[PDB]
């Protein structure tokens, strides 16, 4: 994405997977180098290590990265530290749903559930 | 104008001539009549509105022309078709308990009912 | 016993040819126990 | 519960009883002699009767009945430490006795 | 303004948004946003808290926030945990309190032999998932002097910001306040905790004594209400306050409610800025003021 | 153990929710068939009363009151009791006949002296004519209805679909009846039994009509109260679901303390 | 089915699921109560308190606990017993005339002694 | 079938079982039973999964079934902890997650290339008390796609075999299940869907809608017990179904669904095994055969 | 009792009591509302709400932060003032009455001014 933004100039749109199963590999690779694990398991440098990913995404003078992610709430806890750490992180949240799906609304997207904070 | 209305129907709740059974007798009433209450005995009725006729089997009741013209004709049960073989055989059996068993004046009535299903 | 006790009974009668639906049947069969109370004191829940 | 049967009402009614029965004052104790009566009383139903409220002030009046008339019968609740077919029916007709206060 | 562990863009707009409103000028701001390092952020507020010292201890008035402590917990622990310290309670290290505390009591209201230092401390707490008992912040609670708590369920529900005042306190807050600003504001704190009372027990019957006062609580509240980044002056806050505890909010229907703020304003200033004038140099309500006040909100609720 | 006891206790809110969405539903469904009932009924009234206003019938004591068996159907209970108690200030002597058992225990507590005839099975069924006319019959034979020249039948009036407003009104002895003036503008027979029966017709047609107007209030209640349950309850399963979100949590960690102290050793 | 045959695997399922709906009910007769519940499940719960106390059955090395002598009854014989119940032939008898009492016999007898 | 951590008794009585339906010869029993070491145990799933390599090479088809991999869990413990490895979450190694996923990818449907031998695998994971919210629980719903969840209070309410699809899914889905079974079973998904919601009613007046929806609903769940170790084909899949999306079972009396199940199946095969049989190796509904078999089952209604 | 006398003694237990039954009936009082609790409880209950109104005592180094200037009650008088409270005597007033005042003496007098 790097050589794009910073490399051809471009915006450009980064997809990532479950951000839960980033930090899920990354506590695991803490407990491997055999510090202790932080609360709810997570990598005591479950801060920082989120915080180099999602701090090499902006916009800069010469493009904008911009990254979509995908939350993967573990027991659907928002009080979880793995959800926690990534809602700080995020500007926006969308919020699809089934039963808006299920209404034939295709956008997926449930309005109401949607939040942003580019919207103001 | 007539109201024949009862807890569970309101039948007739326009209307021109009507042919009652009465503690009077027989009663008809007709456009403007006199302005009465009577108690209508178990009766076989019969209400008129032009030439079209209904027939109703009537569990008693009152009558009560209002000085509006509105015949308040209110009476517990009626169609006479619903009412009226099988019954006549149970009140054969009711008239036989009039024998044995207030129960006499139920059973009485019961006979009384018989009467009035005969003239059905 | 009352006047329109006499009509109730004929109510009852009158759901009796065959051609019956159960709200007829219903409005004809309720259970209920008057309970005549006193001054307190109060004798049996008899059957109304 | 939207309905309590008067066999349950009876239960509780009874039960309510036992619970103030069972109560004792703190750092006062109590013979064994003196608990054969009041549990014989609650459990034969006598004081389910009496009312709740005054169910602690039964059972102090209750010892002090027995100590003035029945301590024949108390002395032998702990001399034979065991209730005979007699000792069950005078003990009986004790309570019975002191239903009427 | 101590911005700790803060998305790197985040922090360069509020920069610029300072900027944009020329407070650059009169302000420092320090940085340690979340791509910084965890031991960075951990000398973070301690060195801040060193930049103030210097305005303090020249005697010169001064404030601090610390935005946001929580963040520095986090900072904490990583690094006790890196260390290998035996994790603490919520894996928060065993040591906490005393970071926490060391660099809470820093600042202070010094006195006149110091030359009346002043560093005014605002730490502000992430409550995680909302919890009120959460470890970090009971600590912290009890370190601070007052709490000014803010309600989820109200931000949401219509107010931008809502400042909940049942779980705000402040230890010796008033002692602090104008004269006028207590007079008019007169124990307005004890009546709308009555009318949050009124509207505990709202919801069955109601007095027309509970109704009068559900009236004059849902409509102060309204009254409270406030939109970011538009602030009122301290002159400008007394007379709408009194017009509130004067019931006058009573006499304005609901909807309304903004429009009498904005016209009694523009209203007051018309007929007589020479009142505000007074409340603000004066900073009390004499009698006269007190009158003047009461017959300038009557002229002003008539039209 | 916390997070268990929690979890039992989340579960019985959890339980009770369900219950009062259910019932909340079966109520909004029982209360149609009552309101159509309640219009049939109260249009047979409205002809009785159309006699009783022309004929402007006017006016110890009767008070009958009605409130069924069954319970947990809102304040139809104490509202009615409230209102009873008013009008027993009316007459502290008069003689109370309580149709069905909850508005019978209210006011037996209330004056116990009082309480002389009282009706149970009340509640189970929707109002018919049925019972209306035995009760009104065993009004007449038991209660004497006649001797007390006042009667008067509390019900509980359907305000709205919303509301109820508990509510009484007069029923017209058959002295009123002959007394009044213009009972002569309308005309039968002086050999005619018509007082002593045209009482008793209305003594149960008003009787009836109060029942079925007191009960759709009480299925209305129902529906309301069953309503208001649901929301209660859900409150509670937030209030609870934090409290076992956090509780998890700390187990999880405070577990995992001891296992990294013993690990450390 | 196999195992202990066919009819004792059906009477076991009929039991079970006469108790899973006994449970079932149990929060509906707690707050509702037991009134707007079937004919059906009257029955069904009738059976259940009954069934219930019918699994109740003293022992002799409860003679120190209970003070009642041992009663130990005949696989077959209590399959046939249950069945019984089932079957609702003894569904006029009191729940406590089953209530700590072996076979089904005795259930009738200990019916008889409450009678009398 | 991969026997893990199984009493050897009751892998026996698997033999046993397998041996009584003729079942060994085609199948193959990697067992690693109760007793068996804890480095058999965590290479025991590894191993299994090797044999199946051999048939999935050859381009053949095969189904290995891990049961349990819950036990596969608690020997990587043993290992892990005595190798005094860094303990983890519920005192479950670290990797464990990492070890769950080199399983559980193996399966493979090749590709076209390859031949696409399939290795359809299945694996078992045990819930302590329901407790999805267990680490090892947690980590295998995200690994694999699909999950079937059994219920105990069903298993107690005579659903036997006891699947609780509300909690059963099949990302799958459409890939599989025969286009004459999607065309008779889409509505039996609705329907049951259905009876789901309208399961809370269970009380006083109920709808006819609803009590359409309550006695169709319980015939549909009645019809979807099976006796265990009694597995019915294709060809019987697609009668009784179709009837069950006719709403003609919905008349039968309860009791009788289990009758009605067999003699409808009997009565097929004498009155039409030529339907049955057409409709087996067609695997498509066509109009004439949903035509036929509607009179079919109208025919043994009436009957 | 013996230390503190019987009659204070007695006077806790009851409002002990009282406010354990408040606590009880706090599940039935969410869950539905305040009509649904029997009557005789729902005595108990308005005067739990009155004691725990009454405990409410400003302080006089508080008085700043209340607003209120601080109550001083002495031991005797609070013994009375309970007492009064369990018959209910004075029962009959505000909550608000209750509310953050000292002695009966003052709930009585500042019923009068909410009275007003």
């Amino acid at each position: 994405a790097e050589y794009f933004r910073d490399e051809e100039g471009q915006d450009v749109l980064l997809f990532i997977d479950n951000i839960f199963r980033f930090t899920q590999a990354g506590s695991e690779v803490s407990a491997l180098l055999g510090r202790i694990p932080s609360a709810v398991g997570y990598q005591p440098t479950l801060a920082t290590d989120m915080g180099l990913l999602q701090e090499r995404i902006t916009t800069t003078k010469k493009g904008s990265v911009t990254s979509v992610q995908a939350v993967y709430v573990p027991a659907d806890d928002l009080t979880d530290p793995a959800p926690a750490t990534t809602f700080a992180h995020l500007d926006a949240t969308t919020v699809l749903s089934r039963g808006i799906s299920e209404l034939g609304i295709y956008p997926a997207v449930d309005p109401l559930d949607s939040k942003s904070r580019l919207l103001d | 104008k007539l109201q024949f209305a009862l807890p569970h129907e309101t039948l007739y709740s326009e209307v021109t001539q009507v042919n009652l059974p009465a503690k009077s007798g027989r009663i008809g009433v007709l456009a403007n009549h006199v302005p009465t209450v009577e108690q209508l005995l178990p009766g076989v009725v019969e209400v008129m509105e032009g030439s079209n006729s209904k027939k109703f089997f009537i569990s008693g009741g009152f009558a009560t022309v209002q000085p509006d013209s509105q015949l308040c004709v209110t009476a517990i049960e009626a169609p006479l078709e619903s009412f009226s073989e099988n019954i006549k055989n149970l009140l054969a059996e009711a008239k036989k308990n009039v024998s044995s068993s207030r129960e006499a004046a139920e059973a009485a009535i019961q006979v009384e009912v018989l009467e009035n299903l005969q003239s059905v | 016993i009352s006047y329109a006790a006499y009509l109730n009974v004929a109510a009852q009668a009158i759901r009796s040819t065959e051609l019956q639906t159960a709200s007829v049947l219903n409005r004809s069969q309720t259970d209920a126990f008057y309970t005549q109370y006193k001054n307190a004191s109060e004798p049996t829940p008899i059957t109304k | 519960g939207s309905d309590l049967d008067a066999s349950t009402k009876q239960t509780l009614v009874r039960g309510e009883r036992l619970t103030q029965l069972l109560k004792q004052n703190q750092y006062s104790p109590l013979a064994t002699e003196e608990q054969v009566p009041l549990i014989y009383a609650g459990v034969n139903g006598h004081l389910d009767g009496i009312e709740l409220s005054r169910i602690g002030e039964f059972e102090s009046s209750f010892l002090s009945y027995l100590k003035s008339n029945h301590n024949e019968l108390l002395t032998e609740i702990r001399e034979k430490g065991e209730l005979s077919k007699e000792l069950l029916a005078s003990l009986k007709s004790a309570t019975e006795s002191f239903v009427a206060t | 303004y101590v911005a700790v562990g803060q998305k790197r863009s985040t922090v360069a707009q509020l920069v610029q948004t300072l900027e944009q409103h020329d407070a650059m000028k009169y302000s420092i701001i320090v940085a340690a946003t979340a791509s910084e390092a965890a031991p960075l952020q951990y000398l973070a507020p301690f060195t801040a808290a060193s930049i103030g010292e210097w305005f303090r201890d020249n005697g010169k008035h001064a404030l601090i926030v610390y935005d946001d402590l929580s963040k520095q917990a986090v900072a904490y622990r990583q690094l006790s945990l890196l260390l290998r310290r035996p994790p603490g309670r919520e894996a928060y290290p065993g040591d906490v309190f005393y970071l926490h505390s060391r660099l809470l009591e820093r600042a202070a209201k010094l006195s006149e032999k110091e030359g009346s230092g002043s560093l005014t401390a605002l730490p502000v707490i992430e409550t995680q998932g909302g919890d009120v008992s959460a470890y970090i912040p009971t600590n912290v609670i009890s370190i601070t002097d007052g709490q000014i708590f803010l309600e989820a369920e109200l931000f949401y529900k219509g107010i931008r910001p809502a400042i909940n005042v049942g779980l705000s306190v402040s230890r010796v807050g008033s002692a602090a306040q104008v004269k006028a600003l207590k007079q008019v504001a007169g124990s307005l704190k004890l009546f709308l905790a009555q009318y949050r009372e009124v509207a505990a027990f709202a919801q069955s019957d109601l007095d027309a004594s509970t109704k009068q006062t559900l009236v004059r609580g849902e409509r102060l509240t309204q009254l409270l209400k406030q939109n970011q980044y538009s602030p009122l002056a301290t002159e400008e806050q007394v007379p709408l306050i009194y017009a509130g505890v004067n019931g006058h909010l009573d006499g304005i229907e609901l909807s309304r409610i903004g429009e009498f703020e904005s016209s009694f304003l523009s209203y007051l200033k018309s007929n007589h800025n020479e009142l505000l004038t007074e409340i603000r140099e004066k900073g009390e309500l004499s009698k006269e003021l007190l009158a003047s006040l009461k017959s300038a909100t009557e002229s002003f609720v008539a039209t | 153990a916390t997070l268990k006891e929690v979890e039992m206790r989340l579960k019985s809110i959890k339980n009770i929710e369900k219950i009062t969405k259910t019932m909340k539903i079966v109520a909004s469904t029982r209360l149609s068939k009552a309101e159509k009932a309640k219009i049939s009924a109260k249009k047979m009234d409205e002809a009785e009363q159309l006699f009783y206003k022309n004929a402007e019938t006017k006016n110890k004591e009767l008070i009958v009151a009605i409130t069924s068996d069954k319970g947990l159907c809102g304040s139809i209970h104490s509202q009615l009791a409230k209102a009873v108690r008013r009008h027993l200030n009316d007459q502290p002597n008069a003689d109370i006949v309580t149709i069905g058992d909850k508005i019978k225990m209210q006011l037996l507590r209330t004056h116990p002296n009082n309480i002389k005839l009282s009706i149970n099975g009340i509640g189970k069924d929707a109002p018919t004519f049925q019972e209306s006319a035995l009760i009104a019959d065993k009004l007449l034979s038991v209660m004497k209805a006649g001797t007390y020249p006042k009667i008067s039948i509390f019900y509980n009036d359907p305000v709205s679909s919303l509301s109820f407003e508990p509510s009484e009104k007069p029923i017209f002895n058959a002295k009123t009846i002959e007394q009044s003036p213009s009972f002569g503008k309308f005309e039968i027979d002086t050999d005619a039994n018509v007082p002593r029966d045209l009482f008793e017709y209305t003594l149960a047609n008003q009787m009836l009509t109060a029942m079925a107007q007191g009960y759709a209030a009480e299925i209305s209640a129902r529906r309301n109260a069953m309503d208001n349950a649901s929301k209660n309850a859900g409150d509670m399963i937030n209030r609870y679901s934090i409290l076992y979100n956090r509780t998890r949590q700390a187990v999880i960690t405070n577990e995992l303390v001891d296992i990294i102290t013993g690990a450390s050793s | 089915a196999a195992v202990v045959g066919q009819e004792h695997y059906d009477v076991a399922s009929k039991v079970q699921e006469t108790l899973q709906t006994y449970k079932s009910l149990q929060d509906i007769i707690a707050i509702l109560g037991m009134d707007e519940l079937s004919e059906q499940d009257k029955l069904t719960v009738e059976r259940a308190r009954k069934i219930q106390r019918f699994l109740s059955q003293p022992f002799a090395v409860a003679e120190v606990f209970t003070g009642i002598p041992g009663k130990l009854v005949r696989l077959k014989d209590t399959v046939a017993s249950f069945k019984a119940v089932l079957e609702g032939k003894y569904d006029n008898i009191p729940e406590h005339a089953f209530y700590m009492v072996g076979g089904i016999e005795d259930v009738v007898a200990k019916a008889e002694k409450l009678a009398a």
